[PDB]
DNA sequence: ATCGGATGTATATATCTGACACGTGCCTGGAGACTAGGGAGTAATCCCCTTGGCGGTTAAAACGCGGGGGACAGCGCGTACGTGCGTTTAAGCGGTGCTAGAGCTGTCTACGACCAATTGAGCGGCCTCGGCACCGGGATTCTCGAT
DNA sequence: ATCGAGAATCCCGGTGCCGAGGCCGCTCAATTGGTCGTAGACAGCTCTAGCACCGCTTAAACGCACGTACGCGCTGTCCCCCGCGTTTTAACCGCCAAGGGGATTACTCCCTAGTCTCCAGGCACGTGTCAGATATATACATCCGAT
């Protein structure tokens, strides 16, 4: 049950949608694969702290209070789901 | 089961004093609790290495004060100073 | 001049040296005895003890741990070894 | 295997050159398993001292040092009552360089001359560091009855 | 006072004062706690949450709703100054972002 | 014959519409597996909560908004309306996430 | 008919004089009298070790050396090699520090 | 009492640390800029300074106090102690 | 005379004449190296703590200090400080 | 190991156990503390501080000197990938700046 | 400058659905009284370091001038991105089924805090000689105008 | 494409000085030995919710054609920083004098931890109802081509 190419997953329109929300009027033809590089980057450094926090607890499921404890070291506090 | 405590009651009774007509949803209060444990940690830590640097032992309402005056901004620091120094006044008589 | 077989060797393995590795210190010895010595040993050099923990987080991550130049001689005079070992 | 093969050199270089008032060889079948005995140094109060000591060998060798423990009683400073010896070289600053003939006469060496700096037993090498005359009776007088 | 009521009502807030006692001596902050430490805490507290409660239902009521939800707290909290920045570095969930855009963007008239 | 609006008066209009409203703006199941395919990557056979998928998606998105209005002011700087892949870099350099 | 050297052939050479140093740029005496200065309106007949003048100077000088880095790229990013006063304001934005 | 120490902070001493920076050319209406930000800043640090100070009941601003200041607002200084 | 003042200063010139074994060094440079292993030893110890307290325990064992430097410390120096400090352990306890 | 010598040796450190034994119990860290943290963190600590060292006397004979000084300190931390990782928000006093000039500013 | 399409957004009305607010039992945490001990407050003493001052010299700041290069404005080209439309894809909703694993309770053993003696590790003060800074002379290498 | 002259920088040798490093004395904190209460490790049990599957709708994604307006290059102007010479200002340094406040020690008292007993406040659980989201039908603000 392996998993493959999912990052295309991330479509040009929700890119499009997220730049809307953000301010933007016109976008280049390039931004897309930079802003998956950049989403992705983002997400392993979030889910190996939320990884390692759930195998210091000997646990084989990831709890809400590990992503938010990870966020919270990383700088990002998460108000919401616990904390 | 288990007991979970939470500050959700005593934000319910200062809206009510605020806003006595406005209610407030669930995910309101989860992140009012939020904002209150956070707040809760900062203000202890940073007295607790004010307490720390003069070589003491204790936590008196000093070390809390300074550490409010260290943590919050100004206009919100001299409210927030004002309404603890009444709150400590009162109590102590 | 060109060393004979008794002075090219490692003082652990005992036997023939092959890819030799050349410390900060300049002490010689087989790559398999350095990797095993990471492992399990204290990091240091086995003759001298000569920390170079940054040497080999620096050389691993490019894979240049080997004396590209003297294992070529080495290799040139005693080829037949490489088959029985 | 690595530790076999090493075991095989350190006993052909042991039959070609015996070493010095020392010998070693595995006493059983196993050969991780070793017997050594040492004679008592000339220039020592232990003259005609002979000690009996048990090799153990770890299974990852050279890499961890193995254990070496005196099956005879022996008095001095770095050695407690189970045979067990105090040298730096044994466990604290041991390199895959060195051989079990380097330790044995690194041993013998201490037998020549203690360590006061870090004994192992205060009692005595506080006795060591005051006087020599009871040190030297004592040492005899056990050595007389307990090594031979 | 009159060292009869309790001690949140002696001190005149609404937060708890023995909740907060137990959580400074539990937490590992110090190796004692003074008498009058909780009763500050418990003000300050008190009166952050009643100004960001305060703020989140001016803009509730100009949003002709009578609930706070979390947009009304995050509009609450940037539109302020102050509150802006002591939670400068804090992401409220399900929020949104305050409506601006850049001038040069408009159209030419 | 047909209406049709200038090139830049849609994309005003979203930029108000989506700046108003606070839901999630990256389809739900794919970001669910993408998460997945990652933390198999670090860890394998790994469980998650809803709520801890939930919590990741929220923090990407807004740490992506605030990326594309660094974005934005950086292209703007340069006398530009279109955003390019340098702004991106430059906000990440200054902001100190790459150096 | 004198030796010139043509514009920008100097200031090269200045900036390889001095990221090779490491002494303080700003001159002693005026930073302590603008320390000594900004501190008595918190509080009136205060005193300074000697230290603190130096730990002071150090930290300023540092933050002034970062800063004039992210306006030399933002500078840079415009297509010029001049840094203005809209290039600090860009940078401090950016950062944080500003909003 | 003391007025006007800003221009302390003179030019050159501008125009050094601009090219430690690595600025080959400056206009000249950087100068104030700087010097309204280096105010600023001295203001931020020295606030929680003279608080530390004033905490502690004493009367000098140590090197401590400033080492602690700098820790707070995120910016950890190594060499005089802490 | 003064009072006590404890420092890592003979410590840290006993790891320095192991690497370079004819190399000396200045005061402000041993000073910055106490400031270095001060701040780390904090940061290391005050991570261990939190760490500690949200899994409901009392003790700070050698799990919650390795676990620390796992999430502190970079990629690859997590990886060897984590080596070391477990070969250090093993040779403690044996 | 065996018992009745000096904690530091018997795990083959440098650093002291017993004075980040005391520092661990009475830094307000936990109510109790385990009998092997102290060696752990010992023994990171000494690693950290061997690393940067080496790199530092490193940095030092390139430029001729026997002693490391504050620029030497600095030149070692920046030019190493985790270490600036690690200390990036770290200012080192007398250290200077790397030598950067960018590539738009050189002459044609 | 509007002139009227034409589009999209804002406004008022019915309805109905689940989340919000409140009532109930209870049990675990908070309050009340008491004792003992050590931590912090206060007073006095010492002396170290910070403040203030004066004179000299000279390195660095300030002022001015000639001009060369860089910032800014204006035009033009063409291509890349926006907008609208028809086709195809898989998200989203609902409902069912199963079991892996989180959460809880009960025993009990081994690890860690506390206390007393005691002595060697490490701190403070001294002293000396070598590494580094400084000065002077020469060689090397960018730099620029002119052919 | 070049040769040469003014100029800044690097190398090398000799002199001096001050601080890095090692030694000696000593006080105190870390080590050894023993005791005891309790944290957490392990085992068994429950039942929650995370994973997997299936069918239908229609919402969002995708591919495409047309066109226009924005990015990028080029040219020109002018003015504003830069490099260099000269004059004025005060930073830096060495010296002397004083006293303010940091640092330490002795004594005492009162404030907080620890223990036991008791009761009521807040938490888990259940239920009624109205705030607001959705569907439908007008009404106004705004954009666009062009007189
Ligand atoms: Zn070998
Ligand atoms: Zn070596």
């Amino acid at each position: 049950k392996v998993l493959r190419d999912n990052i295309q997953g991330i479509t040009k329109p929700a890119i499009r949608r997220l730049a809307r929300r953000g301010g933007v009027k016109r976008i280049s033809g390039l931004i897309y694969e930079e802003t998956r590089g950049v989403l992705k980057v983002f997400l392993e450094n979030v889910i190996r702290d939320a990884v390692t926090y759930t195998e210091h607890a000997k646990r084989k499921t990831v709890t809400a209070m590990d992503v938010v404890y990870a966020l919270k070291r990383q700088g990002r506090t998460l108000y919401g789901f616990g904390g | 089961r288990s007991r979970k405590e939470s500050y959700s009651i005593y934000v319910y009774k200062v809206l009510k004093q605020v806003h006595p007509d406005t209610g407030i949803s669930s995910k309101a209060m989860g992140i009012m609790n939020s904002f209150v444990n956070d707040i809760f940690e900062r203000i202890a830590g940073e007295a607790s290495r004010l307490a720390h640097y003069n070589k003491r032992s204790t936590i008196t309402s000093r070390e809390i004060q300074t550490a409010v005056r260290l943590l919050l901004p100004g206009e919100l620091a001299k409210h927030a100073v004002s309404e603890g120094t009444k709150a400590v006044t009162k109590y102590t008589s | 001049a060109i060393p004979s077989l008794s002075e090219c060797q490692c003082g652990i393995c005992m036997e023939i040296l092959v890819e030799p590795v050349t410390l900060p210190c300049n002490h010689t010895l087989c790559k398999p005895c350095f990797q095993s010595t990471v492992e399990k040993a204290s990091l240091c050099c086995p003759f001298c003890r000569r920390r170079v923990s940054s040497w080999t987080r620096y050389h691993t991550r490019r894979n240049s741990l080997v004396n590209v130049e003297l294992w070529t001689i080495i290799q040139k005079h005693y080829p037949r070894e490489c088959k029985l070992r | 295997h690595m530790a076999l093969k090493r075991i095989n050199k350190e006993l052909s270089d042991l039959a070609r050159d015996p070493p010095a008032q020392i010998s070693a060889g595995p006493v059983g079948d196993d050969m991780f398993h070793w017997q050594a005995t040492i004679m008592g140094p000339n220039d020592s109060p232990y003259q005609g001292g002979v000690f009996f000591l048990t090799i153990h060998f770890p299974t990852d060798y050279p890499f961890k040092p193995p254990k070496v423990a005196f099956t005879t009683r022996i008095y001095h400073p770095n050695i407690n009552s189970n045979g067990s010896i105090c040298l730096d070289i044994l466990r604290s600053q041991w390199s895959p360089a060195l051989t079990i003939s380097k330790v044995l006469l690194s041993i013998a060496s201490l037998l020549d001359d203690p360590n006061p700096d870090d004994p192992k037993v205060p009692e005595i090498a506080r006795i060591y560091k005051t006087d020599r005359d009871k040190y030297n009776r004592i040492s005899r007088e056990w050595t007389q009855k307990y090594a031979m | 006072s009159a060292k009869a009521c309790t001690r949140s009502s002696r001190a005149g807030l609404q937060f708890p004062v023995g909740r907060v006692h137990r959580l400074l001596r539990k937490g590992n902050y110090s190796e004692r706690v003074g008498a009058g430490a909780p009763v500050y805490l418990a003000a300050v507290l008190e009166y952050l949450t009643a100004e960001i409660l305060e703020l989140a239902g001016n803009a509730a009521r100009d949003n002709k709703k009578t609930r706070i939800i979390p947009r009304h707290l995050q509009l609450a909290i940037r539109n302020d100054e102050e509150l802006n920045k002591l939670l400068g570095r804090v992401t409220i969930a399900q929020g949104g972002v305050l409506p601006n855009i850049q001038a040069v963007l408009l159209p030419k008239k | 014959k047909p209406h049709r609006y200038r090139p830049g008066t849609v994309a005003l209009r979203e930029i108000r519409r989506y700046q108003k409203s606070t839901e999630l703006l990256i389809r739900k199941l794919p970001f669910q597996r993408l998460v997945r395919e990652i933390a198999q990557d670090f860890k394998t056979d790994l469980r998650f909560q809803s709520s801890a998928v939930m919590a990741l998606q929220e923090a990407c998105e807004a740490y992506l908004v605030g990326l594309f209005e660094d974005t934005n002011l950086c292209a703007i700087h340069a006398k530009r309306v279109t955003i390019m892949p340098k702004d991106i870099q430059l906000a990440r350099r200054i902001r100190g996430e790459r150096a």
